[PDB]
């Protein structure tokens, strides 16, 4: 108890549910804040970003 | 990343053609405080790694 790594939940949805078009928060991957996301086709980010 | 007990003496032993020693670098077979347990990959025929 209290050490190792098998932890349990205490965590948020990670829900699926990016809404694009409109204002919301975010906490992704640990930076948080609030902004409008909109759909796009790039490839600039690797396998590591 | 563990809590290992390493040696007095550490060394490794090669596997594409062994020595006659024994890679005897440690002995915890305790399944101990293990903090971290990964593994990558890389390429076999690059000459450097950074
Ligand atoms: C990381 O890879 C190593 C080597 O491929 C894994 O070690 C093997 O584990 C199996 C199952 O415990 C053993 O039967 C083999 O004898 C091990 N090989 C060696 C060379 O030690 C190791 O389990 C992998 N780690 C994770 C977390 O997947
Ligand atoms: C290496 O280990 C094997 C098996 O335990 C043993 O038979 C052999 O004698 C060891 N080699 C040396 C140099 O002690
Ligand atoms: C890296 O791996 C790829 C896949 O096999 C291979 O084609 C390439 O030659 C490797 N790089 C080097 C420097 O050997």
């Amino acid at each position: 108890i209290n050490s190792g790594t098998t932890c349990s939940n205490d965590l948020l949805y990670s829900n699926t549910e990016v809404s694009t078009g409109v204002c919301v928060n975010y906490d992704l991957y640990g930076i948080t804040g609030q902004g409008i996301f909109k759909e796009v086709s790039a490839a600039y980010y690797n396998n590591w970003q | 990343a563990c809590q290992y007990t390493m040696c007095e003496y550490p060394h490794t032993v090669c596997k594409s053609k062994g020595s006659i020693r024994n890679e005897s670098w440690h002995i915890d077979s305790s399944e101990p405080l293990c903090l971290f347990k990964k593994n990558f990959t890389y390429n076999v025929s690059a000459d450097w790694l950074y």
